[PDB]
């Protein structure tokens, strides 16, 4: 059934770049939607047991990033329905 | 096996055979009734014993009686 | 295409067929040679899809019966407005709502029962309302008794329009099937006309009645200096003082200067701390949002002008590869059978009613609703139980569609029967999820039960013991704390005070407190996940095995309400698709009994109660949940034993009718069990041994006295199990919280 | 004509009659309440 | 009813207040109030979130016995042909799965026949009933005394 | 609502013209209901643009 | 399974590609010329015989009882005759002399390996 | 059908049973090498002696306490079922080598996790 498992990475630029340059200031991210996450993973990446439930820019930009990323890669498989 | 015995009230109106979903009961030409028919149960090894015959047995009291006997593979009616 | 084709003068309106009971079914007009004709007179009285296969005559019968239902609903609501008018203390309640307990029904003075007339203040006694009608009326802006008499009168007038309506639509103007299968128009008028104009016109009522009136009552004016709702529309000068945006007229609306309507309409959320309810500015703005959004939503169905969809060209385009055929067939499924539509509409109606229950405890939408806790309680509880039963009707009427109106020709390789191709893999993983959740939702209670009983309280699942803090609920609850500044940008307060900031105290009574969810509430949520998955197991087993199981490979031939097949296959009692609905009603009583027992005890420990000076806190049970919900001795002691003290000591007082509806509802509960455990092969010749005692005295009844049938004899066991078991919790709840709230 | 035949059925007569005997008891217990004698 | 009556007669004699019986036993909330609701108080305090005592066996057993009793209803109310077509889902799922289709049954899995099922539901009704009331006699009198 | 220099009716008629441009594409018959449907859609798009241009940003 | 249990192989022929319903569940394609169908148990197979025969003419049909040693049997039809129709070849077994009214009491069958109806 | 593809077939194929040929002692020693390493886990952190210095030793005695019971179930199932002597895991001798492999490999997994809880 999975006839065309061609590419995945086209969704990534398809989801980061559509949310990076829109800032939309007064929310959690005063910067863009993805810069407020990729900036907020390198503080925690080098073996940090922190990041509690009050850690807004990590935990919130986990779900609000992956819920569009999942949908846009699923629609990337819908991007092999016209084949 | 469920011993199905068919007594002499069986006036041969064939709701037993048409009611049984297993073809354990057939009709036998028997010159003792008005219709000349009386059911038989040869293949009681396939008999489930669901007593759907005794529902549709329009005799006085139940020409066909289904005695619940042994329980083999087929008579238990399990799928696997 | 779309047109209206209606037969006129169809059925004569004589009383002739009333003299033939059981005229309707050709299998039943034989006359009663047994008493089972009596009961089958009633179970076949609404098998409209089993009188005659002609869908036109069926569809006329049902569509005319709907107006009978709405006739009873308008008689009922006109009853509520008249009992609010004549019998209630509503005008007195409107003076001080936090002191006067709401009551309408004033019990007639016969032997003793005048003690049921509770002195609820207002200079007049009577049994206390817990339905919360007065909070709906203060939100409506009903000032004096005259609008209740007039609205009850209009309730009778609409009841007459529904009686004359259904009479007019079965007999002397009844439509064809081509009128009924016009479903793009039916959605096109319900999404827009019913719901759209309902919410829009209700926004008109709230803005031009409720906003000035519940601004004047928010100022605290007695209902004498308040003018008529009427008198706000004759001149804007009585509303321009209250909201200066009415001075600009509709000119800022049509110029799209909708910043100017910030006085009338806003997005605040939270709760008004004076009245304890929602801001009616938010609620009127809300119904404008449903108004524009539903009126937009109506126009997606092409009817006459070639503009819009049809359901067919939508469903056929979802031809996904894991289903193969896609939804090819469902528009012929859902426009020929009514039980399928009843399954969908009952499922979504019941789940909407549960959504109603949650959104009424945690965002109390009526003024002074969360300050009289019984109306706060039971409006949660009641919309749960119709919120429950209407789901099982789904599991009934999705089963009936699979038995009666299923057709494999129209329904070949689509999304529907490809489920039935692997219904063993459906029901088997529901089976696994039920056992996994049962161990991990109830074995934790046996565990903490034993660990508290074995003394080793360190080995429990308490706060102090092995903690099971619900991580996700606390996290997204914290997102809702961080709503009104971050993401709901133009908000001011949170979506509720069940999420975020400090509690709301209205008249020394706690409106809503931020609910903390820790390590006991976790396990009750896994109860709810568990007992929802069991009813989903029984009601998907009752639909997927409705027609051709691998045990009995002809249930479509046997029917829907057949009892069984027989003792063969080792016994096949209680095997029909009806019987899974029979079991889903018990598990309905379980699942909702622990939904409301989770409610009425976590919100007597973590929300409700009173406050004293310096912001001090005092719940009704006093924080006695998280140390006590983790066991069952803590559950049965601290809730079902300790909360009984205001039900059981209620004799001599005004709550004593509940003390009668507590005992007798135990009775009916246990009286159900006689119908559940025994069977008609006992009762039939017990009865016939009594028929000997009538034949001896020539008191032989002509209608021969059979016992009940099997499906009846178990259906009555459900219908007493639920009336008895539900009315126990009914009288226990209302007898509990009226003695406090 | 047939309306009285509907009013002669089992539940309608049972309610017009048990409504009547219930009215005998309720009206006979307002007029003579607390009747433990006789 | 014999032993509720005897036991509530002698919890009035042994306490001493015979008037507590004779005033509050002629109606049913006298029983469910003055006998079941009050004399289960030293039972159901068998262990608390403050500790426990010697009655913590019986207060456990009590709860245990309710779990026996209502499991009886699962066999008494809900009869076989539900389960006989549910064991087919379990045996389908066991046959079809990997790593367990090796471990096959010898006796074929079959739901309990409807004489056994009514019997085992009766047995849980008895064991649940009698263990609940043996918990309440002993925890009640051992809670008001000893 | 002021005249031809840039205001709210300036940015409604362009949304209505691209709306009726959609009506030329979405079952593009030249009948009445192209106008009554499609000018209504560009009217929805217009109202969704105008206040959205009014809330976050200069008009 | 097919390694230890009897698989019932219903074979039949038709005229048009109609659509029947499996006893497993869900619709089947119904090959028009001639088609077999391996099934589990006999009630499924004769329930399919009622599924087809009460709809339309489907005759010259019968299950070959595949038992795992390999050979077949002939169920249903047995004698080119429909079972409620009377053929003068079926020899009756399973009858007694009278009704239940002359069956012996089980205190006469007690401690003997007989049945309560044998006479 | 679905969930029977070649990734499923290739992954289930090289399992410690469905793979082609291993001595049943080592075929069971791989099974116990997984399971006995596994079962130290939910007795150290959550057991009754999780607060003394017998956090780790109670994992051994408890887990091997499960292991001898599980091999007892292995020997029951090979005692009752698998009556033939086809020398593989469907035999008696191959099954008791599978059970002895599960015992020695499982206790080896328990002691391996115990000595690897040193760090
Ligand atoms: C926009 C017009 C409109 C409105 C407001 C309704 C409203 C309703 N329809 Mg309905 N319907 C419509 C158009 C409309 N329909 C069309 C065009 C069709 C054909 C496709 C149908 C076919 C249809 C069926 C088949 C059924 C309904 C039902 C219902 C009721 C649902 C119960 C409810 O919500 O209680 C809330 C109740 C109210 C809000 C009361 C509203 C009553 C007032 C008087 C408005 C009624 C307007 C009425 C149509 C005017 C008749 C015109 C005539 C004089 C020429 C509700 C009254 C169901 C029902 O219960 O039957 C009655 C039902 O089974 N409708
Ligand atoms: C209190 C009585 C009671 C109990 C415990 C159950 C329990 C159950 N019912 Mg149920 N049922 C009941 C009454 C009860 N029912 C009644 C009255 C009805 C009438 C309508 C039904 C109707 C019904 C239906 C229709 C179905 C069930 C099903 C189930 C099972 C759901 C899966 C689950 O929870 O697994 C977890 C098990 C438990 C929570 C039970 C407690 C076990 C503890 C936690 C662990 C074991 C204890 C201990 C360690 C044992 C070992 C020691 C011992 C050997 C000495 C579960 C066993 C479903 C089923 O059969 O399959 C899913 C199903 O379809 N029930
Ligand atoms: C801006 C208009 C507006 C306003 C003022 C309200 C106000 C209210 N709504 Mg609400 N609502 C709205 C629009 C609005 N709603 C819309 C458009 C929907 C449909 C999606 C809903 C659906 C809804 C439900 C289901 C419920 C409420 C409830 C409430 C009340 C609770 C108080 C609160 O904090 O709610 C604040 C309200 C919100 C946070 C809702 C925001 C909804 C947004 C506008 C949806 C936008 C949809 C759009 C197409 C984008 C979709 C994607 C998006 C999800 C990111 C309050 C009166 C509750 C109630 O009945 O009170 C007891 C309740 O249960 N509303
Ligand atoms: C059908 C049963 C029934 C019967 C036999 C009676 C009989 C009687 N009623 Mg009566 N009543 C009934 C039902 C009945 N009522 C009902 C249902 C109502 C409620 C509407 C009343 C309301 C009523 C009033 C208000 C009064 C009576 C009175 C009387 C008495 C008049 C002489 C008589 C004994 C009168 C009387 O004697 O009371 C002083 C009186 O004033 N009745
Ligand atoms: C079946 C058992 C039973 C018996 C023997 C009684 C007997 C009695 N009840 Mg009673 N009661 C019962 C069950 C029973 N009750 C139940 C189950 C309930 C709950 C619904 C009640 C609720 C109840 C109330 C609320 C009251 C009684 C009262 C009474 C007393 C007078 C009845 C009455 O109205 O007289 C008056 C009736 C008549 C005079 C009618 C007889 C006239 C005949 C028919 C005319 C023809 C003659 C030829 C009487 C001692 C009353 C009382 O004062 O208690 C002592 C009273 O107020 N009962
Ligand atoms: C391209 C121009 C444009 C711009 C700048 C905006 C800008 C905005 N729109 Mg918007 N909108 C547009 C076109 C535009 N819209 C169109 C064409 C439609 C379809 C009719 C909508 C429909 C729409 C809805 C339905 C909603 C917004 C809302 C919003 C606001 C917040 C968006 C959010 O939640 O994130 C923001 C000011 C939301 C809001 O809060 O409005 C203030 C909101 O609920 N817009
Ligand atoms: C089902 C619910 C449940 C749960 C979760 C627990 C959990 C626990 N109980 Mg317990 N208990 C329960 C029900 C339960 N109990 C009931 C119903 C009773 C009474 C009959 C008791 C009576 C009881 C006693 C008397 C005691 C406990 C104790 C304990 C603790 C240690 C037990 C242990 O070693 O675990 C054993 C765990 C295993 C052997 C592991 C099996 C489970 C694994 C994790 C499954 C993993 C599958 C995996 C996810 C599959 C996917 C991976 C794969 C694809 C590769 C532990 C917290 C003891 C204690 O002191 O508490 C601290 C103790 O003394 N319990
Ligand atoms: C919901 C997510 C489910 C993933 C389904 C994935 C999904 O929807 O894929 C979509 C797939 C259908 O694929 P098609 O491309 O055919 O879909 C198009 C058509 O379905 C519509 O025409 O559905 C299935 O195959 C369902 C498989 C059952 C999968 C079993 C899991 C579902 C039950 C578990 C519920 C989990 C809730 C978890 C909450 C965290
Ligand atoms: C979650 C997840 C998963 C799962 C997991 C697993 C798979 C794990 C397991 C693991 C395991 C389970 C491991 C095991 C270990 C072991 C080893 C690697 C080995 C070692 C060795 C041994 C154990 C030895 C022993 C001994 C001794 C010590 C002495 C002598 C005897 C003997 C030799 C026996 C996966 C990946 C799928 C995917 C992702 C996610
Ligand atoms: C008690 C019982 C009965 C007997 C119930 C009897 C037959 C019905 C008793 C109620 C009827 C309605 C009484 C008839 C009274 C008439 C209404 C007339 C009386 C006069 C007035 C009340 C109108 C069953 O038939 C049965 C069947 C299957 C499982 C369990 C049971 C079962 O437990
Ligand atoms: C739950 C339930 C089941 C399921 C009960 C299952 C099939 C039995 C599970 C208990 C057995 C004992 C578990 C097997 C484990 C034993 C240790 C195996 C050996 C037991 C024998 C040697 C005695 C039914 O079979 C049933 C049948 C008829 C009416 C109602 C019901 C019913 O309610
Ligand atoms: S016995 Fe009853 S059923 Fe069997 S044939 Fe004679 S009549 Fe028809
Ligand atoms: S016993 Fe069951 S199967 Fe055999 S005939 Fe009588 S009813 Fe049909």
């Amino acid at each position: 059934y999975p006839l065309n498992p061609a590419v995945i990475f086209i969704a990534l630029i398809g989801w980061s770049a559509v949310a990076a340059i829109p800032s939309n200031i007064p929310v959690l991210g005063g910067t863009g939607l993805t810069q407020a996450f990729l900036a907020s993973i390198q503080r925690l990446l080098a073996q940090y047991p922190t990041g509690p439930k009050l850690d807004d820019p990590f935990w919130f930009y986990l779900i609000v990033y992956h819920v569009g990323l999942f949908a846009l890669l699923i629609f990337g498989q819908i991007g092999y329905a016209g084949y | 096996a469920h011993t199905v015995k068919i007594y002499d009230n069986c006036i041969g109106c064939t709701q037993c055979v048409r009611a049984c979903p297993l073809d354990v009961l057939e009709m036998v030409p028997w010159d003792g009734c008005k219709a000349g028919q009386m059911a038989s149960a040869p293949r009681t090894e396939d008999c489930v014993g669901c007593k759907r015959c005794e529902t549709a047995c329009p005799t006085d009291f139940l020409s066909i009686r289904v005695y619940l006997g042994g329980e083999t593979t087929r008579s238990m009616g399990l799928a696997y | 295409q779309v047109k209206v084709v209606v037969d006129r003068d169809v059925v004569p309106t004589s009383f002739e067929k009333w003299a033939k009971p059981g005229h309707f079914s050709r299998s039943l007009a034989k006359g009663p040679k047994t008493t089972t004709w009596i009961w089958n007179l009633h179970a076949d009285a609404h098998d409209f899809d089993s009188h005659t296969s002609s869908l036109e005559e069926v569809s006329r019968k049902i569509f005319s019966a709907h107006f009978g239902q709405l006739a009873i609903i308008f008689i009922w609501l006109s009853g509520m407005y008249f009992h609010g008018a004549r019998f209630s203390n509503y005008v007195a309640w409107l003076s001080n709502p936090t002191g006067i307990k709401p009551s309408a029904q004033v019990v007639w003075p016969i032997v003793g029962q005048q003690i049921l007339n509770a002195d609820v203040g207002g200079g007049m006694q009577g049994i206390q309302i817990t339905s919360g009608l007065f909070q709906l009326w203060r939100a409506s802006g009903i000032v004096n008794e005259l609008q209740l008499y007039v609205t009850a009168l209009g309730g009778l007038g609409m009841a007459g329009l529904m009686i004359f309506a259904g009479w007019f639509h079965y007999h002397k103007a009844a439509p064809k099937l081509e009128w009924f299968q016009n479903v793009e128009s039916m959605l096109n008028h319900h999404l827009a006309g019913l719901l759209g104009l309902g919410s829009l016109s209700w926004a008109g009522h709230q803005i031009h009645v409720s906003l000035p009136i519940n601004k004047l009552l928010d100022a605290g004016v007695a209902p004498s200096s308040i003018p008529l709702p009427h008198e706000f529309i004759l001149n804007r000068n009585l509303m321009a003082e209250l909201y200066p945006s009415f001075q600009q007229g509709l000119v800022p609306f049509f110029t799209l200067n909708w910043k100017q309507y910030s006085d009338i309409l806003t997005f605040k959320g939270g709760l008004s701390p004076v009245t304890g309810g929602l801001w009616l500015t938010d609620v009127a703005h809300h119904h404008l949002a449903i108004a524009v959004l539903f009126l937009v939503a109506g126009h997606m169905y092409r009817t006459n002008w070639g503009i819009g969809h049809s359901i067919k060209q939508i469903l056929e385009a979802h031809k996904g590869p894991l289903t193969g055929e896609g939804h090819k067939g469902l528009y012929e499924i859902l426009t020929t059978s009514w039980h399928a539509n009843l399954a969908i509409n009952l499922a979504m109606l019941g789940s909407l009613s549960i959504i109603v229950a949650h959104h009424m405890y945690a965002m109390p939408p009526y003024p002074y609703l969360a300050t009289d806790y019984p109306t706060q309680l039971s409006l949660f509880t009641h919309h749960m139980w119709i919120g429950g039963f209407c789901i099982v009707g789904a599991g009934a009427h999705a089963a009936i569609y699979m038995v009666r109106d299923y057709s494999p020709t129209v329904n070949f390789n689509n999304v529907l029967d490809r489920m039935i191709r692997h219904r063993d893999a459906i029901i088997s993983h529901l089976n696994w999820v039920c056992i996994f959740l049962g161990m991990h939702s109830f074995g934790l209670y046996i565990h903490n039960d034993t660990m508290r009983a074995l003394g080793r309280a360190q080995d429990m699942f308490s706060d102090t013991a092995i903690q099971l803090q619900p991580v996700f609920a606390q996290w997204i609850q914290q997102i809702h704390t961080l709503a009104p500044g971050n993401t709901a940008v133009n908000a001011l307060a949170t979506a509720s005070y069940a999420f975020g900031a400090d509690t709301v105290t209205v008249g020394s009574k706690i409106a809503m407190m931020p609910i903390k969810l820790g390590t006991a509430d976790f396990m009750v949520h896994h109860i709810h996940a568990f007992t929802i998955h069991v009813t989903t197991l029984i009601l998907l087993k009752g639909v997927l095995y409705a027609r051709n199981s691998r045990l009995i490979p002809d249930k479509a031939n046997l029917g829907f309400r057949f009892p069984c097949d027989g003792p063969g296959r080792g016994g096949t009692c209680q095997v029909s698709a009806w019987d899974h609905v029979f079991l889903g009603l018990f598990w309905m009583y379980n699942a909702l009994s622990i939904v409301i027992f989770h409610f009425s005890w976590k919100m007597q420990s973590d929300v409700w109660g009173t406050v004293t000076s310096n912001g001090a806190i005092s719940h009704i049970t006093g924080g006695n949940f998280a140390q006590s919900a983790i066991t069952i001795n803590g559950w049965l002691r601290d809730f079902l034993w300790a909360q009984a003290s205001q039900v059981i000591q209620s004799y001599g007082s005004s709550l004593s009718a509940y003390g009668l509806m507590f005992l007798g509802a135990h009775f009916v509960w246990a009286f159900s069990l006689m119908f559940l455990f025994s069977g008609r092969g006992y009762w039939q010749e017990l009865i016939e041994s009594i028929v000997w005692a009538h034949n001896k005295l020539k008191v032989a009844p002509a209608i021969a006295p059979r016992a009940l049938s099997i499906t009846q004899g178990r259906a009555v066991g459900v219908a007493h199990y639920l009336l008895g078991g539900i009315a126990t919790t009914w009288a226990f709840f209302l007898a509990r919280i009226i003695a406090v709230g | 004509m047939n309306l009285k035949k509907y009013l002669s059925t089992a539940p309608v007569v049972a309610t017009l009659w048990l409504f009547l005997t219930a009215g005998i008891l309720i009206e006979l217990n307002r007029f003579f309440p607390d009747s433990l004698f006789y | 009813w014999v032993t509720f009556y005897w036991h509530w007669k002698h919890l009035s004699l042994w306490q001493g207040n015979v008037a507590q019986f004779n005033e509050s036993s002629t109606y049913l909330m006298g029983w469910l109030r003055d006998y079941l609701w009050l004399n289960s108080s030293p039972l159901i305090n068998g262990y608390n979130p403050y500790g426990m005592n010697s009655l913590a066996v019986w207060s456990w057993m009590f709860l245990f016995a309710h779990l026996v009793w209502a499991t009886g209803f699962m066999f008494l109310i809900s009869w076989r042909g539900y389960w006989q077509e549910l064991i087919e889902t379990l045996a389908w799922a066991h046959e079809r799965t990997p790593l367990a289709n090796l471990i096959r049954w010898k006796d074929k899995p079959v739901a309990l026949s409807i004489v056994q099922a009514r019997l085992v539901g009766l047995v849980h009704f008895t064991v649940g009933y009698i263990l609940t009331y043996a918990a309440f006699v002993i925890a009640s009198t051992a809670g008001k005394f000893s | 609502m002021i005249t031809i220099p840039y205001t709210i009716p300036t940015i409604m008629v362009i949304s209505n013209l691209v709306g009726v441009a959609v009506g030329r594409y979405a079952l593009g018959r030249s009948d009445l209901t192209q106008l009554i449907a499609s000018m209504c859609f560009g009217h929805i798009i217009g109202v969704g643009i105008v206040l959205g241009l009014s809330n976050m940003g200069v008009i | 399974c097919a390694e230890t249990e009897e698989k019932y192989a219903m074979t039949w022929s038709s005229d048009q590609q109609h659509i029947f319903e499996m006893p497993t569940g869900g619709a089947a394609v119904m090959n028009s010329g001639d088609n077999l169908l391996y099934l589990a148990r006999k009630e499924q197979a004769l329930a399919l015989a009622t599924q087809l025969r009460t709809q339309f003419k489907i005759q010259d049909y019968k299950i070959y009882r595949i038992f795992p040693s390999g050979e077949v049997q002939y169920l249903h039809p047995k004698d080119g005759v429909l079972p409620y129709q009377v053929n003068k070849g079926r020899e009756q077994v399973g009858r007694v002399k009278s009704t239940i009214g002359k069956n012996v009491n089980p205190a006469q069958v007690k401690f003997t390996s007989k049945a309560t109806y044998d006479r | 059908p679905i969930n029977s593809s070649s990734l499923t077939r290739a992954y289930l194929s090289q399992l410690p049973i469905y793979r082609r040929g291993v001595s049943p002692f080592l075929r069971g020693l791989e099974i116990g090498m997984a399971h006995g390493y596994f079962l130290i886990g939910p007795f150290v952190q959550l057991g009754p002696l999780r607060n003394t210095d017998i956090k780790y030793l109670a994992g051994l005695l408890s887990a091997i306490g499960l292991i001898v019971i599980l091999t007892l179930g292995m020997l029951l199932y090979g005692a009752v079922s698998f009556t033939n002597d086809s020398q593989d895991l469907e035999s008696v001798d191959g099954w008791r080598q599978l059970a002895s492999g599960f015992l020695l490999g499982a206790v080896g997994g328990a002691g391996f996790a115990y000595l690897l809880l040193t760090l």
